């Protein structure tokens, strides 16, 4: 690892802190240590490579990347050397990452030994069709090593699935930057009890998807408009345009409170675009707010226990009296609505469901459940707001921990699920405890959060940008010194976008306010160099 | 084609000359056959008439119904809500219409011809000006002496947002060409305006050398 | 969704004052991505670029490209064709531009606001007359003095038909908001009216009390 620390940790011998493969074979609490001998007598040739790692330990055959323009031979042996290299930087790059933001003493947890596998599917040298292998083809790989390294794989269809002490990937290949990512959602799913939470479970409500892929995984792409971390895989290569990212994950953070800052400073960004945007929303007319704006409900569905305790977000379209409502932002908050640009859905997000949060589509709600489950897009959403507010060990944990179960269940709230009393966490409970007395209600500390933000950017803004965003005749220069012109942009592209919205297939990336978003968002991202502070200089 | 439900104010034409105002509630986007529904909150003895679906963009079928005599109920100040249902989703899309407040009453300016086109003779560009009115939907017509002059007769340019401080008032200006000599005559020519916001609904300006 | 290409003039702006024009060639109906060919017949120091897609209605995604320092060709008489090739379909659709015929210079008539609009004498509402050209190109602004006046202080209309015998020129209208003190004082108002069948571009029609 990276810092200088763990590495006088590492290169001794010692157990339980020596990065040697050997060492963590030997030693017990490694599931199938049959591997020593196979991996010790192959025969000469070239077949498996092993990428090892401060938590995790990588096994994986030359031939599974094999393909028809793509035979075998030096060609391939420098190609598998060059990516197992990249990958074995990146996975340890993720993991110092998460090292620094971890300072609970749980660091220490970090020196496990975990397996993970590629997908046994090996290519040809004629066409590029991965067969898969069922211990019994004659293919050497399987014939020397992963044959005596007793374990079956499910084979399943598609996606890269988590066992809960190890991981196999199916569909992916550990050597690309798409290895790279599932591997930081593998082992989110991997260490979630015991690691990236200090020491406590997941909330009783929450199913094992909810940290995987909204929170607690590096985004998909560069590209991707979504509030989330880059930890594991670095890139400078004509990919700063449109960034909307971090570029260095081993340079950005260093400890707790970098992230803390970074997240606040974030939000401190977005909270003025969703003000200015609900600002635009609400002098609207009655159709136009209609047909740009729903609301968000909580459904207690019947549980798969006798309790009904787990809530559902749900979407519906808002009623008259709502949006009648519905005078000026301030009311927004109250009647918890969500915009419709990224969040199209009129049915339900089940929980256990792989979304994600919008980085540009304001949700003025601050919904939470009297019942203590708070679903999946309000959970990620506030949990994010909460780590903006607050700094990672209290707050967020907080939030999603079940750390307050304990206390919870002292205070009573009692509940029993699969045949056994257990503690209930409720959102107005975490509330009181991550803010003692501040708050009175999650709509109050929404509103105290933007009232800050307000007389923030009231106080401060940067000078000078290039966000232009405008036709196709030549427009570079917009210098927005205060925010008065950039709330006038704002206001017009609203009332732009209150039409062309009767789209059949692209009523969404064709919207000129996700456009100006982005715009603005790239160039205070690019302005500073880290993310630092946004609202910087005066007026 | 994803459908889309929305609400057209009746013609000026048929709010201030026609007895009898209907009022639309079109549907487009409609991938399928006429098994659609149109249903008006309120039902101030009108019956929605349904016609037969018309190609929208790339062939898509539009279903439209018409709430006629309708004055009335505007009369009244009912505003209208038509909600629908299809047989593509069950949930039913809503639109809804009100009446336009805070409304204001034109000025017509009627432009003799400058003293440069006066002086060539050849024409006379006639021009009128309406001015301050809150509503988009103003007729503007071209009077001579007690004959209306026929649309083709005369230009008019559509009503657009005009500069202007608090009020968001909107401007109209025609232009008519007749012979010098006409003007020079004696037959005066008239601007003929009409729009709601006004309780006599027109207006009248004319003059002449 | 049927393809359709088009080409398109550089803005007047463009043609009068930029040094260097961009002329469109867009194509609209593409049912795929950007894998598309734009050729240029008189690819005479020039670069073809296309940029994002545009995604039109009905999901028609639509892309363009632009064409700089077209100016010297357009000085030059050299008509642009527009060759564009698709996924969808092997055959190439082309498009071709040529030099409008028959340009005709513009006339400015400054209108002085009316007597009872000057009665009033709270505001005089300045008008400026373009009529006389065939082409439908035109800029007109206002100028103040030697400042020239913001685009959102004063309302202008657009080119249209005007009935004529022969010659089918257009004519277009614009009209400003000021106090009658400036007026009265000897402060005069001035309408900058741009066309390119002028050689001189520009025509000024000045006047005040």
């Amino acid at each position: 690892s990276t810092i200088p620390e763990v590495s006088s940790k590492q290169s001794k011998q010692g157990t339980e802190h020596s990065i040697g493969v050997y060492d963590r074979l030997t030693s017990p609490s490694w599931k199938y240590q049959s591997m020593v001998l196979p991996l010790l007598t192959l025969p000469e040739e070239k077949m498996i490579f092993m990428i090892a790692n401060i938590s995790t330990i990588g096994f994986g055959a030359y031939d599974r990347y094999r393909s028809s323009e793509y035979p075998k031979g030096d060609k391939l042996n420098r190609f598998v050397e060059e990516n197992a290299q990249a990958a074995a930087k990146r996975f340890r790059d993720h993991y110092d990452y998460w090292y620094k933001i971890l300072d609970k003493e749980n660091k220490e947890k970090l020196f496990r030994s975990v397996l993970v596998y590629d997908a046994f599917r090996f290519g040809n040298d004629t066409n590029k069709e991965t067969q898969e292998a069922n211990f019994e083809t004659n293919n050497p790989v399987i014939k020397n090593f992963f044959g005596p390294a007793g374990n079956n794989v499910v084979h399943n269809k598609h996606g890269a699935y988590a066992t809960g002490d190890a991981f196999y990937y199916m569909a992916y290949r550990m050597l690309d930057k798409s290895g790279a990512v599932t591997y930081t959602h593998a082992m989110t799913h991997n260490s979630d009890r015991e690691i990236y939470l200090g020491g406590y479970g997941r909330r009783s409500g929450l199913g094992p998807e909810f940290y995987a892929k909204g929170l607690l995984q590096a985004p998909d792409h560069s590209y991707d408009p979504t509030i989330t971390i880059n930890s594991v895989l670095k890139y400078d290569d004509s990919e700063n345009s449109t960034r909307l990212q971090i570029a260095d994950p081993t340079q950005r953070f260093t400890n707790v409170e970098d992230l803390h800052n970074y997240m606040h400073n974030m939000f401190d960004l977005i909270y003025t675009l969703e003000i200015l945007e609900g600002r635009a929303v609400a002098k609207l007319d009655y159709n136009e707010k209609n047909d740009l704006l729903r609301k968000i409900e909580n459904i207690y569905k019947k549980d798969p226990d006798g309790n009904s305790v787990y809530a559902t977000n749900a979407v519906r379209r808002l009623t008259s009296d709502e949006i009648k409502n519905l005078t000026s932002f301030d009311k927004l908050i109250e009647n918890d609505v969500i915009t419709r640009r990224g969040y199209i859905d009129q049915g339900e997000y089940e929980r256990n469901g792989y979304h994600t949060i919008n980085l540009f589509s304001p949700i003025y709600s601050a919904l939470s459940s009297k019942i203590g489950t708070p679903g999946d897009l309000m959970g990620r959403r506030m949990a994010f707001e909460l780590l903006a507010a607050k700094g990672y060990k209290e707050g967020m944990v907080p939030y999603i921990s079940n750390q307050y179960e304990k206390e919870a269940k002292d205070r009573g709230s009692k509940i029993r699920s699969y045949g056994k009393e257990i503690g209930l966490v409720t959102d107005d409970l975490v509330l009181e405890k991550v803010f003692n007395k501040k708050y009175g209600s999650w709509v109050e500390f929404k509103k105290d959060m933007y009232k800050e933000r307000v007389e923030q950017f009231s106080k401060l803004n940067r000078v000078s940008f290039f966000d232009p965003n405008g036709p196709w005749g030549r427009q570079k220069n917009v210098t927005v010194n205060n925010i008065s012109v950039l709330e006038k942009m704002i206001e017009t592209a609203v009332r732009e976008d209150a039409e062309d919205f009767t789209a059949q297939v692209y009523p969404d990336t064709n919207s000129r306010v996700l456009k100006l978003k982005k715009a603005i968002f790239k160039a205070y991202l690019d302005q500073t160099k880290d993310f630092r502070t946004s609202i910087f200089g005066g007026k | 084609c994803h459908p889309r439900l929305s609400l057209h104010r009746p013609a000026l034409e048929d709010l201030l000359l026609g007895s009898e105002a209907n009022l639309t509630c079109t549907l487009t986007g409609l991938r399928d056959a006429s098994g659609v529904t149109f249903t008006w909150t309120p039902s101030s003895g009108k019956s929605a008439v349904q016609g037969p679906p018309e190609r929208d963009l790339c062939g898509c079928y539009s279903v439209s119904s018409v709430l006629p005599g309708c004055a009335e109920p505007w009369n009244h100040g009912k505003t209208f809500t038509c909600t629908a249902a299809y047989p593509e989703s069950k949930t039913p899309l809503t639109a809804t219409l009100s009446k336009s407040g805070n409304t204001f009453r034109p000025e017509v300016h009627l432009l003799p011809p400058p003293s440069e086109e006066l002086a060539l003779n050849e024409l006379v560009t006639l021009t009128c000006l309406a001015r301050g009115f809150s509503p988009k939907d103003v007729l503007v017509r071209w009077l001579q002496g007690s004959q209306e002059l026929p649309r083709e007769k005369y230009l008019t340019w559509a009503s657009r947002q005009e500069p202007s401080q608090g009020t968001t008032t909107f401007a109209v200006t025609s232009i008519l060409r007749v012979a010098a000599e006409d003007w020079k005559k004696g037959d005066t020519f008239s601007c003929m305006v009409g729009h709601e916001a006004l309780p006599l609904a027109f207006t009248q300006k004319t003059i002449d050398r």
